[PDB]
C-alpha cells in the first residue's frame, strides 16, 4: 500500500538533532494504532508504516523497556 | 494613630557619627566628605590644603575631564605646583577635634 | 588620628572561626551522606550559628555603641546587602531555569506531558494562594513599620514588625503543613525535584529573613534605632521584599502555570 | 591646535620670559622633550638664554644633549642645530657636549 | 493600574496601617477561610509502580534509607506501595 | 670599573650554549627515545597479511 | 603596635637567609610534593 | 523596657584597649574560648575523619 | 627603581647553595616517587 | 648626596633621556670651591674653563646622556644562563627516560611499523595529500 | 587516521569534511596574519629612539581598530555560517543506523528490516595481528555502504561519550535517554578511525569507533551474514 | 666648510610609523599571495585532480585484494 | 600579636600578602600535577597504569591552577594589596568580611585534597558533567568533597566580589569620578560583578548535582525526568563568565606595566580600554553554548553562538591594539615585568585567535574534545594568565616588600619560561588538528612526536618555576632596600614608600574639583 521502505524519511515535525520525539511518537502511534485495530476486530497491518519507522529510529533497549512497562502496566505515555 | 519613643540621631548619634553630624551643621567638614573647590591656582592664590601634619598627598586633575590623576606630595613651606599643569597649592598644617 | 569617615574594624576572630564553620559543616554533610553520621555536622551548625551572632554583635556594638557608621559607611552597607541580593536571585535564577527546561519539553520517561503521568499537583487556589496572600500581606506591614520608624513611632513601629514575623511563622507553618500532605516528594523525578528544591530553599530564604526581622525587633525594644537610623532594619525589609518577589515567581511558575 | 609656526612662537615666548624661574625652565624643557619633533634653533635659541638669565651652564649643555637625542638615529639633525645655533654658543659661552667630551661612554 | 482605590495625598504610617488593617489582613482572612474549608482528606489513587517517580538511586541518610524526610503514609506510597 | 657581564659574560654564553646543545643532542639521539618520525622516505613497507 | 618595615609586614622570619631557605623549601617543597604523595597513595590502595 | 543605650555607649568607649569583641566583659571571653575550641577541636577531628576515610576499610 | 647596596649580600657561593637547595627540595621527593612507581604499581 | 628611606615623599634626582632636567642637583652639599665656581657661573661663561664647565656638568648632574643611554653585556650572561638552565632540563628527562620510563609498546619495533606502513598503504590512509598520496603505487616506492 | 608528524587534518573522505578544509585553510591564514602583524608592530615599537609621550588622541584609529575587525569578523562568519547550513539540510539517508555508547565500547544496531546488533570492542594490545594500530582497531567493525547518506543516530546507555570520526568531519555526544542525529557519506571505500570524544571514566582512551566502507552489495551480504 | 642643509625635524617617529604600516600592509598582500597559491589553492587543486578520474570500485578493489576488510575478501 | 596580626588580619595588605602565599604554593601543586599529566603522555603506553588516577590528576590540576592559583593571586593578591592604595582608600569597605573570603580558601583547599584522597578521587574532568559525575559512575565521597570544594571557594568569591565592588564605587576620593580611576581598579570591578552574577548560578547547578548524588532528586538523570544537558547549560552560564574573570585583572595589570616601562603618564585610549572590559565582560554572558556545539544543538542556536562569540575580538582588539599604541613613542625600559608584558600581548593574541577558530561550530565539530581546545586555553588561559601574574610580581614585588629582584635573574627566568610554555603548547594545535583527543591518558602511536616533544617542554617550565623560588628567596636573602621609584605622579600605589605603613591615608588625598 505504497511501499518499498529504505528508511524512516525526513519527518518535518522532527527537524533537528535531537530525535528522541520522532522515536517516541512512532513508537506511541504504532501501539495506539494497533489498540484502536485488535480492538474493533479490524486489522494490525494498517499499522505497518510506524511500526517500520520505529523500529528503525529507536534503541532497541528504549522499545525492550517501554514494552516492558506497558507489560507491566507502568508505560508513562497514553495508549 | 500616633504617638514617640524612638531616639532620634540628635539625642543618640556617638562617636564619629556624631563628630560628622555635628560638623555638618557648622558647615565644616574634618573628615573629609566633600571635594574642595579649586581657587585660580595662581602664585598669589594658591590652593590651600589643610592637612594634620607636615605633608599631605595632592591629586591633581589637571583639566576637566582628564582622565589620569596626577600624584605628588604637598609639604608644609612654599607653595609647590602641579608637576603636569604648574597649578599652585600650599599645605595649611594642624590639628583637628580640640 | 583619621581624617576620613570609613570604619578601620578591630582584628576579629569571626572570619576565621566563620571559615572553619564552613569546613565543619560542608565536611559533616560528606559524613551524614556517607559515614552514616552527624557529628562533624552538628559541631559545624553550632560554630556557625556561634560565629554570626557575635559578628553581628560586633556589628551593632560598632554602630549603635561606638558610632562608627558614618553615612559614608552606611553607604556602603547599603551597596553591600544591594549586590548580596543580586547574588541571591541569581543563585535562584539557576533553579527557574532548571524547572523552565524540565517542565517546558517533558521527557518520554515523564509520559511526554506536564505535569508527568502519575504526579496529582497541589491546587494552586488553596494552601498556594493562601501562602501569597500571607507574604503580600506581610510587605505591606513591614512597610507600615517602616514608616512608623522614620516617624518616631516606637508602639506602631513594633506593632507592625510584630505582625510581619507572625505572617512569616505564618507562612513557614503552612508550607511545612503542605510538604507533609503533598502527595509527591522530593525523590518523584525532576517534578519532585524541582518543586522540592526551589521551594525549599525559598523555605529556608523566608526562616532567615524571618530571624533577620525578630534581631530587629529586639533591637527596636532597646532603642538601637534612631528615626533616621536604622539600616540594619532596611537591610532586613529589603530582603524581606526579596523573599517575597521570589515567592511570586515560584507561585506564578511552579504551582500555576506547572500545575 | 595650530600651525608650526605658531607652535614654536608659544615656546620662543616661553622661554624669553625676563623673569622666568628654575622650575618654569625644568617645566618647559620636559614638556617639550615629550613632542615628536626635535625642537627648531630659535625655541632651542632662547631656553639657551634663559638659562644665562638663570645662571645655568649645565642646564644649558644638557639642552644640547636632549636635542641630540630627540633626533634619534637621524645623525644630520644635531649639527644641523649646532651650525644654526653657533653665533649663541659663542656669544654666551656655551660649550657643546662633544666639546666638553661629555659624548663620550 | 491605581488599583481601585484613592488616597496618594501621602503615603506615610497611617496609611501604611490602614492597608494592613483595611486590605492585606482581610485577604489573608478570606483566603484562610477558602482553604480552610476546601480542605478534607481527598481520597488516595492507585499505586501504580512508576519507574520515573518513587526514585531510589542511593539510600537516604536517615531512618531505613527508603523514606523520604517528610514522609506521610496516608499519601506517600514506598517504591513497592503504600504502607501497611 | 667591569661588572660581572664585562668579566664573565662571554663565558656565560659560550659555554651555557655548548652545553645546551650537547646535553639535548646526547639526550635527542643516545639513550632509546623513539621520536616516531614519518615513515615516508624512510621505511620500506613489507607484508603484513 | 605591629612591626613596619621591610621584611616586617610578612608572616616569616627574613631575619636568618638560611633559615629563610629551609623555610621557603619545606613550604614551595610540601605544594610540589603533595601531588607525588596522593598519586602514590592511589596506586597503594590497589 | 527603658532606653539604656547611653550605658552601653559608655562600656564600649571605655579607653581599655580591648577589641570589640571582647568589650563586653568576662562573657565574650568565655563565648570566644567556647566558639575558637569548638572550631579548632572540630577541625582537628575532620582531619582524622579523613585520615580514617583515606584508606580502604576492606 | 634605585635601592641601596645589600645589606646582607649573597655572594656566588651562597647563591650556589641557595639555588641548588631550592631544586632538590622539588626534585628529590618527585624522584623518589617516580623512581618507585613500580613498587607502588606492583603493590 | 647619600640617599636615604626617610626622603620617600621629597623631590629626586633621576637620569632619564625623557625627563632631561630632573627636580634637584645631583650634588646638593657644595665644597668651597665649587661654590666659588658657582659664583664664577654669574660671570661670562667664556671665562670658564672646560674643567670647570665640566665640573658645573658634574655639580647639576650624575650621568651624561652618552652614558645613561650606554649598552651592556647583560644580554651575554641572560642569554647563556637561559641556555645553561635548558641544557640541566635535559639532563632530568634523561634521568627520567632511564628511571622512570619502561620499554615502549611492541608496536614501535621496526618489523611491525614496516607491516603498518604497508598496510595503511593497502587502506590508502590520507590518499590525497597526508601519507599514501606520498608511495607511487606503479613503481612501487616512496615518491621522489 | 592520523600518521606520524601530522601538522594538519586527516584528509577528507566526505564533502563535508572537504569543506570544512578550505575554510579552516582560510580562516588560518587569517589568524597567521593577524598573529604575526602583531607580532611585527610589537618588534616595531620597540626598535627606535624616536620618542612621543605626550597625551595621543584615540579618536581616528579607533575606527580604523574596529572596522577593520568586523570587516575580517564577517569575512570568516559568512562561509563559516554558509558550512553551518549546508550541514543541515535535508538529506533524504538511505539508511538509518544506531550506536549506543557504554563504558567502555560501542555497540551498533541496524534495525531498518532485521533485527542487526553487535558490540565493538579495541583490540587489546597484546592481541594485535601484525600491522594493525594500537588503540585503534576493533573486533567488529562498522561495516557500511559507501557513495550513500546514512543516518546515524547516537546516544549511551551509561554516562556521556561522544561518537567522532575524524577525516568525515564528525562527532556528536551520546547522551543517556537522548537521541542524537547526524548524517555520514563516504566518497571512497576504506578504514576510518576515531576514538570516543567525551570524558567517561578510566577506559575513555580505550573505545575506539572504525568505519568499514564497502560497496552496498557486500554490506548486504555482511548484513545478512550477522543476522 | 660649508653650512648643512636643513633636514625634517618634525613628525619623525609619525613618519617612521607611517611608513612601516604601510610596508606591513604590502608584506601582508605578499603573503596572502603566496598563501593562496603554496595551500589554499594547492590542497583545491589536489582534490579536484585526485577526484577527476577518480574510480571508487577499482580503489576498493585493490583494497578487498590486500586483505584489509572484514566484510570483503 | 602574631596571632592578632596574622589570623584575625582586618589589613587589605596583610590580607593581599596572604593571598599571594596561599596562591604561589597552590601553583606548586597545579605545576607537579601538570607535569604528572605530561608523564604520563611523555611515552606511549601508561606510566601510572590507572587512568582512574591520571583523570582524578587532570581533574584536580585544573581546579587548583583557576580556584586556587589564578584568583586568589589576582584578585585575592593584586586586586586587595593595589585597589585600594590606587583610589587613596583606608582600607576595603568591609575589611573584617575580605579576611573571611581569604580563610574560606585552605578548607576549599583541604575539601579538594580530601576528594582524592578518598575512594579512587573524582577522575571527571574539572566539568564535573552527570551522569559520570553521579553517584552510580562516580559512587562515593570523592565527588561530593568537590562539590563542597567549589561551594567554599564560590561563597569567598562571591563576599570578595561584593566588598570589591562596594570599594570601588563608595571610596574614592570626593573629587575622582569612576573615570578617574586606574585601569586595574576597573579591571577588578568589572571581574567582580562577573563574579557577583556568574556564581551562583555554577552554585545552583552543583547544588544539584549533590542532590541527584545523595537526595534522590532527578535534575540531570533521564530515569526521573530530567537532562544531563540542563547541567552543562548552567555549568557554563558560570564556565564562560569565569575565562574572562581569569584574564580581565591580567589585562588591568598589563595596561599597568606597558604604560610603567613605556615611560607614559597614561595608557593609550583610557576610555576605549573602560568600554572595551565592559563590553567583553557583557559578551562573556551570552556565547557559553560554544562549551555545547556537539550535544546536538538546533541549526540556529549554533549560528548565534558563532556570531556572538566572534564579536567578543572587537572590543579585545581595541585593547591589544591600545597596548601597542602605549608602547608606541615611549622610552621603552626592558625591565623583566616589560618582557612578561610584551609576551603575554603575543602568547594571549595567538591564544585568542585560536579561540576565534573554535567559535566556527563548523570547525569546532572537528576539533571540540581535542588537544586544539586544550592548545587555545594555554595560550590565552595558562600563558596569559600566568605571564600577567608574573609581570605583576616581578614589578611590584619591590613595593609590597621592600627589596628588589635582581633583574638578571628575572630576565633569565623569563627566557626559560618562555621557551618551556611554547615548546609544551604549541605542537599541541597539530595533536587536536589531527585528532587526538583530550582528557587521553595514551594516544595512537602516529601521535608520539608531538605528545614526546611536548612533555619535554613542560621539564623547562619546571626549571623556571625551581628558579623563580631561588630568585624570590635571593631577593629576602640580600635585602637590598627602595630608595627611590620613578613616576609615581602617576602611580599612586607606589607614594607611600616600599613597604607602605600598615595604615596608609588616615589622612585622605586631597583632590579639587574646580
Ligand atoms: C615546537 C615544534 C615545532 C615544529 C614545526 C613544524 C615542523 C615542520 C615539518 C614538516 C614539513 C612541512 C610539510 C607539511 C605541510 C602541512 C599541511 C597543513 O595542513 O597545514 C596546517 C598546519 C600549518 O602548520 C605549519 O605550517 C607549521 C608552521 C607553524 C606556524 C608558524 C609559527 C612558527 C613557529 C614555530 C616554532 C615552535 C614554537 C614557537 C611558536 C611561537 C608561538 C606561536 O597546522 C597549523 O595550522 C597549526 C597552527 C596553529 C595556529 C596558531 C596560529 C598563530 C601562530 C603563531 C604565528 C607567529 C608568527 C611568527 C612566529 C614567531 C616565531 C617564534
Ligand atoms: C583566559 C581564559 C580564556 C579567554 C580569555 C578565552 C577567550 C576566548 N575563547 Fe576560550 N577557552 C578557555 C579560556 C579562555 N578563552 C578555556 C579554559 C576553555 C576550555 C574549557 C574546557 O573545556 O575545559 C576555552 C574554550 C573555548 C571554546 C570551546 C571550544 C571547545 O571546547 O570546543 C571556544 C569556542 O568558541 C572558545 C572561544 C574563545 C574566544 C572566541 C575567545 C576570545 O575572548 C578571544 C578574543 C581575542 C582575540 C581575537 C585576539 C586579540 C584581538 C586582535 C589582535 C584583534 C583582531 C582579531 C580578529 C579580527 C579575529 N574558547
Ligand atoms: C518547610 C520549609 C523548608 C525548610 C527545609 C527543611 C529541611 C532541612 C534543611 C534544609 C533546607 C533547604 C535546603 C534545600 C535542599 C534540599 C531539599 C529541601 C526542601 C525540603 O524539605 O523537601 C523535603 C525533602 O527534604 C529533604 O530531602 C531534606 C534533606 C535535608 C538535607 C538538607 C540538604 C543538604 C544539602 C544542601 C546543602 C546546600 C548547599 C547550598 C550551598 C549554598 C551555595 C553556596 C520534601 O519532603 P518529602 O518527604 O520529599 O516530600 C513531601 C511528601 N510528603
Ligand atoms: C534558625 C536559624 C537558621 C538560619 C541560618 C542563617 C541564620 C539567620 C541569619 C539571619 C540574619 C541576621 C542578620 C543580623 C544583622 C544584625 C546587625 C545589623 O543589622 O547591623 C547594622 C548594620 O547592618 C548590617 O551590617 C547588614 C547586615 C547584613 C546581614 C545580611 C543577612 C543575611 C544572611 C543570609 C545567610 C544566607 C545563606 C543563604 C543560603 C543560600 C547596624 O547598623 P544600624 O542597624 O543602622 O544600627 C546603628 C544605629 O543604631 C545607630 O543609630
Ligand atoms: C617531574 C618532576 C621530577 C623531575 C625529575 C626528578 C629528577 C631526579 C632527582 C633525583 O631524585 C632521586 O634520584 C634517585 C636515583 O637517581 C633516587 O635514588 C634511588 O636510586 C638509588 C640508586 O639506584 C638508590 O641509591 C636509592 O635507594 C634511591 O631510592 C631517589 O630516591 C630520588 O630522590
Ligand atoms: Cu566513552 Cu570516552
Ligand atoms: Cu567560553
Ligand atoms: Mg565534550
Ligand atoms: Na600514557
Ligand atoms: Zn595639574
Amino acid at each position: 500500500k505504497i511501499k518499498n521502505y529504505q528508511t524512516a524519511p525526513f519527518d518535518s515535525r522532527f527537524p533537528n538533532q535531537n530525535q528522541t520525539r520522532n522515536c517516541w511518537q512512532n513508537y506511541l502511534d504504532f501501539h495506539r494504532c494497533e489498540k484502536a485495530m485488535t480492538a474493533k476486530g479490524g486489522d494490525v497491518s494498517v499499522c505497518e508504516w510506524y511500526r517500520r519507522v520505529y523500529k528503525s529510529l529507536c534503541p532497541i533497549s528504549w522499545v525492550s523497556t517501554w514494552d516492558d512497562r506497558r507489560a507491566e502496566g507502568t508505560f508513562p505515555g497514553k495508549i | 494613630a500616633s504617638g514617640g519613643g524612638v531616639p532620634t540621631d540628635e539625642e543618640q548619634a556617638t562617636g564619629l557619627e556624631r563628630e560628622v553630624m555635628l560638623a555638618a551643621r557648622k558647615g565644616q567638614d574634618p573628615y573629609n566628605i566633600l571635594a574642595p573647590k579649586a581657587t585660580s591656582g595662581t602664585k598669589e592664590d594658591p590652593n590651600l590644603v589643610p592637612s594634620i601634619t607636615n605633608k599631605r598627598i595632592v591629586g591633581c586633575i589637571c583639566e576637566e575631564d582628564n582622565s589620569t590623576v596626577i600624584w605628588f606630595w604637598l609639604h608644609k613651606g612654599e607653595a609647590q605646583r602641579c608637576p603636569s599643569c604648574g597649578t599652585h597649592y600650599k599645605l595649611v598644617p594642624h590639628q583637628l577635634a580640640h | 588620628h583619621q581624617t576620613h569617615a570609613y570604619h578601620m574594624v578591630n582584628p576579629s576572630p569571626w572570619p576565621l572561626t566563620g571559615a572553619l564553620s564552613a569546613l565543619l559543616m560542608t565536611s559533616g554533610l560528606t559524613m551524614w551522606f556517607h559515614f552514616n553520621s552527624m557529628t562533624l555536622l552538628m559541631i559545624g551548625l553550632t560554630t556557625n550559628m556561634l560565629t554570626m551572632y557575635q559578628w553581628w554583635r560586633d556589628v551593632i556594638r560598632e554602630s549603635t555603641f561606638q558610632g562608627h557608621h558614618t553615612p559614608a559607611v552606611q553607604k556602603g552597607l547599603r551597596y553591600g546587602m544591594i549586590l548580596f541580593i543580586i547574588s541571591e536571585v541569581l543563585f535562584f535564577t539557576g533553579f527557574f531555569w532548571a524547572f523552565y527546561h524540565s517542565s517546558l519539553a517533558p521527557t518520554p520517561e515523564l509520559g511526554g506531558c506536564w505535569p508527568p503521568t502519575g504526579i496529582h499537583p497541589l491546587n494552586p487556589l488553596e494552601v498556594p494562594l493562601l501562602n501569597t496572600s500571607v507574604l503580600l500581606a506581610s510587605g505591606v506591614s513591614i512597610t507600615w513599620a517602616h514608616h512608623s520608624l522614620m516617624e518616631g513611632d516606637r508602639k506602631h513601629m513594633l506593632q507592625a514588625l510584630f505582625i510581619t514575623i507572625t505572617l512569616g511563622v505564618y507562612f513557614t507553618l503552612l508550607q511545612a503543613s503542605e510538604y507533609y500532605e503533598a502527595p509527591f516528594t522530593i525523590s518523584d523525578g525532576v517534578y519532585g525535584s524541582t518543586f522540592f528544591v526551589a521551594t525549599g530553599f525559598h523555605g529556608l530564604h523566608v526562616i532567615i529573613g524571618s530571624t533577620f526581622l525578630i534581631v530587629c525587633f529586639f533591637r527596636q525594644l532597646k532603642f538601637h534605632f534612631t528615626s533616621n537610623h536604622h539600616f540594619g532594619f532596611e537591610a532586613a525589609a529589603w530582603y524581606w521584599h526579596f523573599v517575597d518577589v521570589v515567592w511570586l515567581f515560584l507561585y506564578v511558575s511552579i504551582y500555576w502555570w506547572g500545575s | 591646535h595650530e600651525t608650526d609656526e605658531e607652535f614654536d612662537a608659544r615656546w620662543v615666548t616661553y622661554f624669553n620670559k625676563p623673569d622666568i624661574d628654575a622650575w618654569e625652565l625644568r617645566k618647559g624643557m620636559n614638556t617639550l622633550v615629550g613632542y615628536d619633533l626635535v625642537p627648531e634653533p630659535k625655541i632651542i635659541d632662547a631656553a639657551l638664554r634663559a638659562c644665562r638669565r638663570l645662571n645655568d651652564f649645565a642646564s644649558a649643555v644638557r639642552i644640547l644633549e636632549v636635542v641630540k637625542d630627540k633626533a634619534g638615529p637621524h645623525k644630520e639633525i644635531y649639527p644641523y642645530v649646532i651650525q644654526e645655533l653657533r653665533p649663541t654658543l659663542n656669544e654666551l659661552g656655551i660649550s657643546t657636549p662633544e666639546e666638553l667630551g661629555l659624548d663620550k661612554v | 493600574a491605581s488599583a481601585a482605590k484613592g488616597d496618594h495625598g501621602g503615603t506615610g504610617a497611617r496609611t501604611w496601617r490602614f492597608l494592613t488593617f483595611g486590605l492585606a489582613l482581610p485577604s489573608v482572612a478570606l483566603c484562610t477561610l477558602n482553604s480552610w474549608l476546601h480542605s478534607g482528606h481527598r481520597e488516595r489513587p492507585a499505586f501504580i509502580p512508576y519507574h520515573h517517580l518513587r526514585i531510589r538511586t542511593k539510600p537516604f541518610s536517615w531512618g531505613d534509607g527508603n523514606h523520604t524526610f517528610f514522609h506521610n503514609p496516608r499519601v506517600n506510597p514506598l517504591p513497592t506501595g503504600y504502607e501497611k | 670599573a667591569p661588572d660581572f657581564h664585562d668579566k664573565y659574560g662571554n663565558a656565560v654564553l659560550a659555554s651555557g650554549a655548548t652545553f645546551c646543545v650537547a646535553v639535548w643532542v646526547y639526550m635527542a639521539t643516545q639513550i632509546g627515545i623513539e621520536w616516531n618520525p614519518s615513515p615516508v622516505g624512510r621505511v620500506t613497507p613489507k607484508e603484513w597479511r | 603596635h605591629y612591626e613596619e618595615g621591610p621584611g616586617k609586614n610578612i608572616p616569616f622570619s627574613v631575619e636568618n637567609k638560611w633559615r629563610l631557605l629551609a623555610m621557603m623549601t619545606l613550604f614551595f617543597g610540601s605544594g610540589f610534593a603533595a601531588p607525588f604523595f596522593i598519586v602514590r597513595h592511589q596506586l597503594l590502595k590497589k | 523596657f527603658e532606653n539604656r543605650v547611653a550605658e552601653k555607649q559608655k562600656l564600649f568607649q571605655e579607653d581599655n584597649g580591648l577589641p570589640v569583641h571582647l568589650k563586653g566583659g568576662a562573657t565574650d571571653n568565655i563565648l570566644y574560648r567556647v566558639t575558637m575550641t569548638l572550631c579548632l577541636g572540630g577541625t582537628l577531628y575532620s582531619l582524622y575523619c579523613l585520615g580514617w576515610a583515606s584508606f580502604p576499610h576492606k | 627603581i634605585t635601592a641601596k647596596p645589600a645589606k646582607t649580600p649573597t655572594s656566588p657561593k651562597e647563591q650556589a647553595i641557595g639555588l641548588s637547595v631550592t631544586f632538590l627540595s622539588f626534585l628529590l621527593p618527585a624522584g623518589w616517587v617516580l623512581y618507585h612507581l613500580d613498587n607502588y604499581k606492583k603493590s | 648626596s647619600v640617599v636615604k628611606s626617610e626622603d620617600y615623599a621629597l623631590p629626586s634626582y633621576v637620569d632619564r633621556r625623557d625627563y632631561p632636567l630632573p627636580d634637584v642637583a645631583h650634588v646638593k652639599n657644595l665644597s668651597a670651591s665649587q661654590k666659588a665656581l658657582k659664583e664664577k657661573e654669574k660671570a661670562s661663561w667664556s671665562s670658564l674653563s672646560i674643567d670647570e664647565k665640566v665640573e658645573l656638568y658634574r655639580l647639576k648632574f650624575k650621568e651624561s646622556f652618552a652614558e645613561m643611554n650606554r649598552s651592556t653585556n647583560e644580554w651575554k650572561t641572560v642569554v647563556g644562563a637561559a641556555m645553561f638552565f635548558i641544557g640541566f632540563t635535559a639532563l632530568l628527562l634523561i634521568w627520567e627516560k632511564h628511571y622512570v620510563y619502561g620499554p615502549i609498546p611492541h608496536t614501535f619495533e621496526e618489523e611491525w611499523v614496516a607491516k603498518q606502513t604497508k598496510r595503511m598503504l593497502d587502506m590508502k590512509v590520507a590518499p590525497i595529500q597526508g601519507f599514501s598520496a606520498k608511495w607511487d603505487y606503479d613503481k612501487n616506492e616512496w615518491k621522489k | 587516521m592520523a600518521y606520524p608528524m601530522q601538522l594538519g587534518f586527516q584528509d577528507a573522505t566526505s564533502p563535508i569534511m572537504e569543506e570544512l578544509l578550505h575554510f579552516h585553510d582560510h580562516t588560518l591564514m587569517i589568524v597567521f596574519l593577524i598573529s604575526s602583524l602583531v607580532l611585527y608592530i610589537i618588534s616595531l615599537m620597540l626598535t627606535t629612539k624616536l620618542t612621543h609621550t605626550s597625551t595621543m588622541d584615540a579618536q581616528e584609529v579607533e575606527t580604523i581598530w574596529t572596522i577593520l575587525p568586523a570587516i575580517i569578523l564577517i569575512l570568516i562568519a559568512l562561509p563559516s555560517l554558509r558550512i553551518l547550513y549546508m550541514m543541515d539540510e535535508i538529506n533524504n539517508p538511505s539508511l538509518t543506523v544506531k550506536t549506543m555508547g557504554h563504558q567502555w565500547y560501542w555497540s551498533y544496531e541496524y534495525t531498518d528490516y532485521e533485527d542487526l546488533s553487535f558490540d565493538s570492542y579495541m583490540i587489546p594490545t597484546s592481541e594485535l595481528k601484525p600491522g594493525e594500530l594500537r588503540l585503534l582497531e576493533v573486533d567488529n567493525r562498522v561495516v557500511l555502504p559507501m557513495e550513500m547518506t546514512i543516518r546515524m543516530l547516537v546516544s549511551s546507555e551509561d554516562v556521556l561519550h561522544s561518537w567522532a570520526v575524524p577525516s568525515l568531519g564528525l562527532k556528536t555526544d551520546a547522551i543517556p535517554g537522548r537521541l542524537n542525529q547526524t548524517t555520514l557519506m563516504s566518497s571512497r571505500p576504506g578504514l576510518y578511525y576515531g576514538q570516543c570524544s567525551e570524558i567517561c571514566g578510566s577506559n575513555h582512551s580505550f573505545m575506539p569507533i572504525v568505519l568499514e566502507l564497502v560497496p552496498l552489495k557486500y554490506f548486504e551480504k555482511w548484513s545478512a551474514s550477522m543476522l | 666648510s660649508t653650512a648643512l642643509a636643513k633636514p625634517q625635524m618634525r613628525g619623525l617617529l609619525a613618519r617612521r610609523l607611517r611608513f612601516h604600516i604601510v610596508g606591513a600592509f604590502m608584506v601582508s598582500l605578499g603573503f596572502a599571495t603566496f598563501y593562496k597559491f603554496a595551500v589554499a589553492e594547492k590542497r583545491k587543486k589536489a582534490y579536484a585532480d585526485f577526484y577527476r578520474n577518480y574510480d571508487s570500485m577499482k580503489d576498493f578493489e585493490e583494497m578487498r585484494k590486500a586483505g584489509i576488510f572484514q566484510s570483503a575478501k | 600579636m602574631f596571632i592578632n596580626r596574622w589570623l584575625f588580619s582586618t589589613n587589605h595588605k596583610d590580607i593581599g600578602t596572604l593571598y599571594l602565599l596561599f596562591g604561589a604554593w597552590a601553583g606548586m601543586v597545579g605545576t607537579a600535577l601538570s607535569l604528572l599529566i605530561r608523564a604520563e603522555l611523555g611515552q606511549p603506553g601508561t606510566l601510572l597504569g590507572d587512568d582512574q588516577i591520571y583523570n582524578v590528576v587532570v581533574t584536580a590540576h585544573a581546579f587548583v591552577m583557576i580556584f586556587f592559583m589564578v584568583m586568589p593571586i589576582m584578585i585575592g593578591g593584586f586586586g586587595n594589596w593595589l585597589v585600594p592604595l590606587m583610589i587613596g582608600a583606608p582600607d576595603m569597605a568591609f575589611p573584617r568580611m575580605n579576611n573571611m573570603s581569604f580563610w574560606l580558601l585552605p578548607p576549599s583547599f583541604l575539601l579538594l585534597l580530601a576528594s582524592s584522597m578518598v575512594e579512587a578521587g573524582a577522575g571527571t574532568g574539572w566539568t564535573v558533567y552527570p551522569p559520570l559525575a553521579g553517584n552510580l559512575a562516580h559512587a562515593g565521597a570523592s565527588v561530593d568533597l568537590t562539590i563542597f570544594s567549589l561551594h567554599l571557594a564560590g561563597v569567598s568569591s562571591i563576599l570578595g566580589a561584593i566588598n570589591f565592588i562596594t570599594t570601588i564605587i563608595n571610596m574614592k576620593p570626593p573629587a575622582m569620578s569612576q573615570y578617574q580611576t586606574p585601569l586595574f581598579v576597573w579591571s577588578v570591578m568589572i571581574t567582580a560583578v562577573l563574579l557577583l552574577l556568574s556564581l551562583p548560578v555554577l552554585a545552583a547547578g552543583i547544588t544539584m548535582l549533590l542532590t541527584d548524588r545523595n537526595l534522590n532528586t532527578t535534575f540531570f538523570d533521564p530515569a526521573g525526568g530530567g537532562d544531563p544537558i540542563l547541567y552543562q547549560h548552567l555549568f557554563w552560564f558560570f564556565g564562560h563568565p569565569e575565562v574572562y574573570i581569569l584574564i580581565l585583572p591580567g589585562f588591568g595589570m598589563i595596561s599597568h606595566i606597558v604604560t610603567y616601562y613605556s615611560g607614559k603618564k597614561e595608557p593609550f585610549g583610557y576610555m576605549g580600554m573602560v568600554w572595551a572590559m565592559m563590553s567583553i565582560g557583557f559578551l562573556g554572558f551570552i556565547v557559553w553554548a560554544h562549551h555545547m556545539f556537539t550535544v546536538g544543538m538546533d541549526v540556529d542556536t549554533r549560528a548565534y553562538f558563532t556570531s556572538a562569540t566572534m564579536i567578543i575580538a572587537i572590543p579585545t582588539g581595541v585593547k591589544v591594539f591600545s597596548w601597542l599604541a602605549t608602547l608606541h613613542g615611549g622610552n621603552i625600559k626592558w625591565s623583566p615585568a616589560m618582557m612578561w608584558a610584551l609576551g603575554f600581548i603575543f602568547l594571549f593574541t595567538v591564544g585568542g585567535l585560536t579561540g576565534i577558530v573554535l567559535a566556527n561550530s563548523s570547525l569546532d565539530i572537528v576539533l571540540h574534545d581535542t588537544y586544539y581546545v586544550v592548545a587555545h586555553f594555554h595560550y590565552v588561559l595558562s600563558m596569559g594568565a600566568v605571564f600577567a601574574i608574573m609581570g605583576g610580581f616581578v614589578h611590584w614585588f619591590p613595593l609590597f616588600s621592600g627589596y628588589t629582584l635582581n633583574d638578571t635573574w628575572a630576565k633569565i627566568h623569563f627566557a626559560i619560561m618562555f621557551v618551556g610554555v611554547n615548546m609544551t603548547f604549541f605542537p599541541q594545535h597539530f595533536l587536536g588538528l589531527s585528532g587526538m583527543p583530550r582528557r587521553y591518558s595514551d594516544y595512537p602511536d602516529a601521535y608520539t612526536m608531538w605528545n614526546t616533544i611536548s612533555s619535554m617542554g613542560s621539564f623547562i617550565s619546571l626549571t623556571a618555576v625551581m628558579l623563580m623560588v631561588f630568585i624570590i628567596w635571593e631577593a629576602f636573602a640580600s635585602k637590598r632596600e627602595v630608595l627611590t621609584v620613578d613616576l609615581t605622579t602617576t602611580n599612586l600605589e607606589w607614594l607611600n614608600g616600599c613597604p607602605p605603613p600598615y595604615h596608609t591615608f588616615e589622612e585622605p588625598t586631597y583632590v579639587n574639583l574646580k
